[PDB]
């Protein structure tokens, strides 16, 4: 799913067939390094695109000084009661109405939606 | 023994240099290095969890600098030279980069106010001048006149035309070396009237366009 | 998997190829140009 | 415009070395004197502001020049001379200014030259009449913007209009665009979109691989890494791959300047010219903002990558995209960078007449002579045309000049003449049917008039500016950039493209100066220093956005700011003492300067304002409670300054309908007195 | 703005006050940022009337 | 350990002169090249520009065992200038101005 970088040149590499142990190999086409795969698969296309943007939001948010805040909904991570709440703000913007929290204390950094 | 050819004697040796950088007015204090050279002192305290080094300036230079060490990852690098015999030689492979800093000693702004006391001056300002100056003088012949009537005094071509076959020695003269010479070129030579030059130059010759313009004129091949 | 007649251009951009081929051109059902379709009964004489 | 802006013309012009002997010419400072009229004998005399609307004058000031000239023979001696105080045109002056002979004068004397003490100033005399300059609206320049024109073959595009610091007559544009997804075709259907870019001053696109490698960087782990900053993502880097097959036969530098050059203004007939010929419109015509030496393009290559991680990041749906009518995209051109962009014009071309009357004197060998060379008549005639006429451009060119300037000062009554000095202008079209240029826009709060506005066919194209709106003047970058080295902020150089993923990019007025590891700390560090002035001015501008992760600083003129109050936790930094002080200001010289240098107002740009949260009021928004925020930064002075001059005369326009509050204020412009 | 209406606003309000709804009547006046909202309403059909007669003519 | 207890300080000079002028030649250190592999080298300013501005030309082991181009950069002493500082056998060390900044780059 990755890519891979030749080790001479630092190019490209190709994923290319051999016809005598039925292994992919990655070849290059600026000089001939070679290799084996060990995952051996190429090509991945996610449609459905649905990730979750807990992967996405940055930690350092809840310095904003222009976004509410709650005193219901305490950190796990840390027990503290404070925490600053806000939409997806992307795409996917179909059914985007959910709340994705963020802990406010120093240091923290939890993150977790609801 | 050759010009392209380098010295690796330092690589070969593994010699090893330190690379400092250094702020420019103290490189201006530094280029009036005490004396014959004499500049300072390095001090160099390691510690279990701290290595400080500074430097301090000569006494003389003068009329604590902390070291900050920098990475030489991602770029090893050596020193090499060139004598004022223009000989070349590599010294080193640098062990050791690092920064000359201020600590304690002076503020953000000011230090900012020292460096516009360094370049303190404005530049080309529009100043506000009072009144009107002269702007129109009573020159009666005007300089640049003057010195072309002084060159045109000291030669007139009215010069007189006996003994007229010696230009043709002249002319021929030139002719051998190239074959033609534009009208301009004879004229280089004789100072006498191109009308009665070409009368000349029919007389012993034809002019040819040669193929680019430019009046040639050329000695009969018979 | 591609009918093995044609191994007796690579194979592998001829099969992305058709991956991005069919998954646009593929009319399932409906008339091609009519895009979205409502539906709902009126309440109007009209 | 006349103490800097016209000095810098003069000084930063190139030599005239021309020629066997061979001759200098250079100029070096700049003088002024006050207005004078000459009369019918040659007498001189300073002309008041009066006889130059009596008798039809004109109200100006000669232009003086200090000139030397060295003749280079390397005849065993450099002969140098110069000439002072030459004579070389003469410049309008707009009146009260402070080369004006109305400045700093008491009631007493401009009742006694017969002159008005409430008139406000700020136009010009031309001719007997009174001409005053409309404000230009224009597009931001050296930023990213990031559309998606959704008639074309482009599924999207980026922008950035250079100009390297007031220098340069034109200014390039480079497009960064990206080709539609349902190409009708059995080919590309599998591999994608293609990154292209469109470079000025050639004929065909380009892909960006190959532009890339023309700077060096022909490998592609160099490559790739200017481009996307962290390699733990694959659904960028499937983006990106498509734009390398198409790239992978012309694999080095030479080959490549050889494409690039093949197709330009000139198609090269031999190699080596065009090898030349794209060598420097790659050099000097690309991006030029970032820096025009021929050394230093580690640069051009890091900002054209950012301009392209900006546009795939437009595409997978990360950001959004730019607005064109959001008023922080926005300049303004006043009278300053409107005579300065003419100016220029007209001494290049003075002095691309002193060779062809030098050349035409020297090669007859006899001397030369400069005080016959310069034509007086450029400059004066020149300055005074334009602005009498409107057209900004030549008189030989009235056909492809922006026209609308410098129209008639409005002498009705004397709010009609308040509010003809304080006027925007949008320069597009007066009847294009586009309604999203002329509909009020959110960002108007507080810098536009928002009830304000002419009916007819120009709705909503001119525009008048709140009551304490304040405009920017422009300053130098220099003492910023000496400060933020020595707060620890890692250049471009010396640092590995790795340790670039969970830093801020450090922007300044456009520039991509270098990264930094703990921002928080640095914003308030520079905030706490304009507040009290030390380093930093007034009217810079610093947005940090901590979702995008960088910052942004400007410097340059043409923004529009406004003051507020500065809030502490939950309480004003106005206490008492300062009010008890400031009703006093007749006989103890304090006032509004010893106010921003105390730190309590601040102005506030439009950009500044997205991260800002203010409060309407204070004694009713900054009391705790079950409350609607806490985290209170500003506070309105009061929320009545958001209306124009004509429309704050109207009692209780706040129970009006609005398209009434519209009609009078076109209306009290009209009204005799 | 960005996920704002203006700047007195907390982001994503989306609330009857916070987008428009004035709750005043002539009589007892406006506040500001219903001043405002009431000020782009006006606008846009002022120009719907300058284009309309062009047209139809 | 020393490097966390040889407590020491050492006189500097700055001589205003020098027999030969100083400057830098980085390598890659990714690279990881084995200086010891470098029996012999040759240094001469780069052809295609057909001085002092010349990039350099390495080649090292001969003219084809190892070949590297050294480019100029753009500015040493725009602001502040580097140093090299040695050590002698009286312990005081000795600083040595950097003339120029060449980078060293790899050649197929
Ligand atoms: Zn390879
Ligand atoms: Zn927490």
């Amino acid at each position: 799913v990755g890519i891979r970088f030749c080790q001479e040149c630092n190019n490209m590499l190709y994923p290319k067939e051999d016809k005598e142990n039925r292994i992919l190999l990655y070849a290059c086409r600026n000089c001939d390094y070679q290799q084996e795969a060990d995952n051996s698969c190429i090509y991945v296309n996610k449609i459905t695109h649905e990730v979750d943007e807990l992967t996405q939001i940055i930690a350092d948010v809840s310095q904003d000084p222009t976004l509410p805040r709650t005193e219901d909904h305490p950190c796990q991570k840390c027990g503290h009661k404070e925490a600053v709440f806000f939409q997806s703000h992307s795409a996917r913007a179909e059914d985007a109405m959910r709340l994705y929290y963020v802990c406010t204390a120093p240091h923290c950094g939890h993150r977790w939606t609801e | 023994a050759e010009r392209g050819e380098l010295d690796l004697t330092g690589a070969k040796q593994n010699t090893g240099v330190w690379l400092v950088k250094v702020p420019k007015y103290l490189s201006q204090q530094w280029a009036k290095a005490s004396g014959r050279g004499e500049v300072g002192k390095l001090r160099i305290a390691k510690t279990q969890g701290r290595t400080e080094v500074s430097f301090t300036l000569n006494e003389d230079l003068a009329n604590e600098h902390p070291f900050v060490l920098q990475s030489v990852g991602g770029q090893t690098l050596t020193v090499f030279t060139e004598s004022s015999s223009d000989k070349l030689s590599l010294e080193g492979i640098v062990v050791q980069r690092a920064e000359c800093r201020p600590a304690a000693s002076e503020n953000y702004m000011r230090l900012k106010r020292l460096q516009i006391e360094e370049s303190s001056k404005p530049v080309r300002l529009s100043q506000q001048l009072d009144k009107v100056v002269t702007t129109n003088y009573k020159p009666v012949a005007n300089h640049q006149y003057n010195i072309e009537y002084e060159r045109k005094k000291k030669e007139d071509g009215k010069r007189a035309r006996a003994d007229k076959q010696h230009v043709l020695d002249m002319l021929f003269s030139a002719f051998e070396k190239h074959q033609y010479y534009n009208l301009k070129d004879l004229v280089d030579i004789t100072k006498q009237p191109v009308v009665y030059l070409k009368e000349i130059l029919k007389e012993i010759g034809v002019q040819n366009v040669k193929g680019i313009h430019k009046n040639t004129w050329e000695l009969k091949p018979e | 998997r591609i009918m093995n007649s044609d191994e007796n251009m690579d194979d592998d951009v001829f099969l992305r190829c058709i991956e991005s081929n069919m998954l646009t051109d593929m009319t399932l059902q409906g008339i091609e140009q009519i895009s979205k379709v409502y539906m709902h009964l009126p309440q109007t004489d009209n | 415009f006349i103490q800097m802006s016209v000095q810098r013309i003069v000084e930063d012009a190139p030599p005239i070395d021309l020629q066997p002997p061979r001759y200098l010419l250079k100029f070096e400072q700049i003088y002024l004197s006050k207005p004078t009229h000459w009369e019918r004998d040659g007498a001189p005399s300073p002309m008041m502001p009066n006889e130059a609307r009596l008798r039809n004058l004109t109200y100006s000031a000669p232009l003086y020049v200090d000139i030397t000239k060295t003749v280079i023979k390397e005849g065993e001696e450099q002969l140098q001379t110069q000439h002072q105080k030459t004579f070389i045109g003469k410049i309008p002056i707009m009146l009260r200014s402070t080369y004006c002979l109305l400045n700093g004068l008491t009631d007493r004397d401009l009742c006694e030259l017969n002159e008005c003490p409430l008139d406000p100033g700020g136009y010009f005399i031309i001719n007997g009449s009174e001409k005053v300059l409309i404000a230009q609206e224009k597009m931001a320049t050296n930023t990213v913007y990031v559309f998606a024109k959704k008639d074309s073959k482009y599924a999207y595009t980026g922008e950035c209009r250079s100009c390297l610091e007031n220098s340069s007559r034109p200014t390039s544009t480079i497009w960064v665009s990206m080709l539609a997804r349902g190409g009708q075709g059995a080919k590309k259907s599998a591999i994608g979109q293609r990154i292209v870019a469109t470079l000025p001053y050639i004929k065909q696109e380009v892909p960006i691989i190959i532009v890339f490698r023309a700077l060096g960087f022909v490998s592609d782990r160099d490559i790739l890494e200017h481009i996307i900053y962290d390699f733990e993502d694959p659904e960028m880097m499937e983006m990106v791959k498509p734009s390398l097959d198409e790239a992978f036969v012309i694999q080095e530098q030479n080959v490549a300047l050889n494409f690039i050059g093949s197709r330009g203004a000139k198609p090269g007939v031999t190699k080596e010219k065009r090898i030349k010929y794209a060598k420097e419109v790659l050099q000097k015509e690309m991006l030029p903002h970032v820096g025009v030496s021929d050394f230093c393009e580690t640069k051009k290559a890091y900002f054209l990558g950012y301009m392209v991680h900006r546009l795939l990041l437009a595409a997978l749906g990360r950001r959004e995209l730019d607005d064109r009518d959001h008023y922080g995209n926005k300049r303004l051109d006043l009278a300053g960078p409107l005579l300065a962009f003419l100016f220029r014009g007209m001494f290049k071309n003075l002095l691309k007449e002193v060779r062809i009357y030098a050349q035409k004197f020297i090669d007859r060998g006899k001397d030369f002579n400069l005080e016959l060379a310069i034509k007086t008549r450029i400059i004066s005639d020149g300055l005074k045309y334009s602005l009498a006429t409107g057209n900004w451009g030549d008189q030989k060119k009235a056909h492809q000049a922006r026209a609308g300037v410098s129209q008639v000062l409005n002498r009705l009554t004397f709010a009609s003449t308040l509010s003809h000095l304080r006027r925007l202008n949008s320069p597009i079209g007066r009847d294009g049917k586009l309604a999203k240029p002329r509909q009020l826009h959110n960002t108007l709060w507080g810098m536009v008039c928002p009830a304000e506005t002419p009916e007819g066919h120009a709705v909503g194209l001119v525009k008048n500016l709140a009551l304490m709106a304040y405009i920017s003047v422009g300053s130098q970058p220099s003492p910023i950039l000496e400060f933020l080295e020595e707060w620890s902020m890692e250049n471009l150089e010396e640092i590995s493209p790795a340790a670039i993923a969970d830093a801020t990019k450090i922007f300044v007025n456009g520039c991509w100066v270098g990264i930094h590891k703990d921002p928080e700390q640095l914003m308030n560090t520079l905030r706490k220093l304009r507040r009290q002035m030390d380093i930093i001015v007034s009217e810079v501008s610093m947005i940090r956005d901590i979702r995008e992760r960088e910052i942004r600083i400007y410097t340059d003129a043409g923004r529009i700011c406004r003051p507020l109050l500065i809030v502490e936790k939950q309480k004003l930094l106005l206490k008492k003492r300062h009010i008890d002080q400031l009703k006093e200001r007749e006989y103890n010289n304090y006032s509004w300067q010893d106010l921003v240098a105390s730190g309590v107002v601040e102005y506030i740009d439009t950009l500044e304002e997205e991260t800002v949260m203010l409060a309407m009021t204070p004694d009713d928004l900054q009391e705790k409670e079950v409350a609607y925020c806490s985290t209170y930064t500003h506070c309105e002075i009061h929320p009545s300054m958001i209306l124009g001059v004509c429309a704050s005369i109207i009692p209780f326009p706040d129970h009006n309908q609005s398209p009434r509050n519209t009609y009078q204020s076109a209306m009290g412009k009209q009204a005799m007195g | 703005f960005k996920h704002r209406t203006l700047p007195h606003f907390i982001k994503d309000d989306y609330g009857p006050e916070s987008r428009g709804f004035v709750e005043n009547s002539y009589l007892a006046g406006l506040t500001p940022t219903e001043f405002f909202f009431h000020a782009m309403g006006g606008r846009e059909g002022l120009i719907d009337t300058a284009v309309k007669t062009a047209e139809t003519g | 350990g020393p490097s966390s207890q040889n407590v020491t300080e050492y006189v500097v000079r700055v001589p205003k002169n020098t027999t030969k002028k100083y400057n830098i030649m980085a390598f890659n250190a990714a690279d990881k090249v084995n200086f010891a592999t470098w029996n012999q080298a040759r240094l001469e300013r780069d052809l295609s520009n057909k001085p002092e501005d010349q990039p350099w030309l390495l080649r090292v082991n001969g003219k084809s065992g190892r070949k590297f181009k050294g480019i100029k950069k753009g500015g040493v002493t725009e602001n502040t200038s580097y140093y090299i500082f040695t050590q002698c056998p009286d312990g005081a060390f000795e600083a040595f101005p950097v003339h120029n900044w060449y980078n060293f780059t790899p050649l197929a």
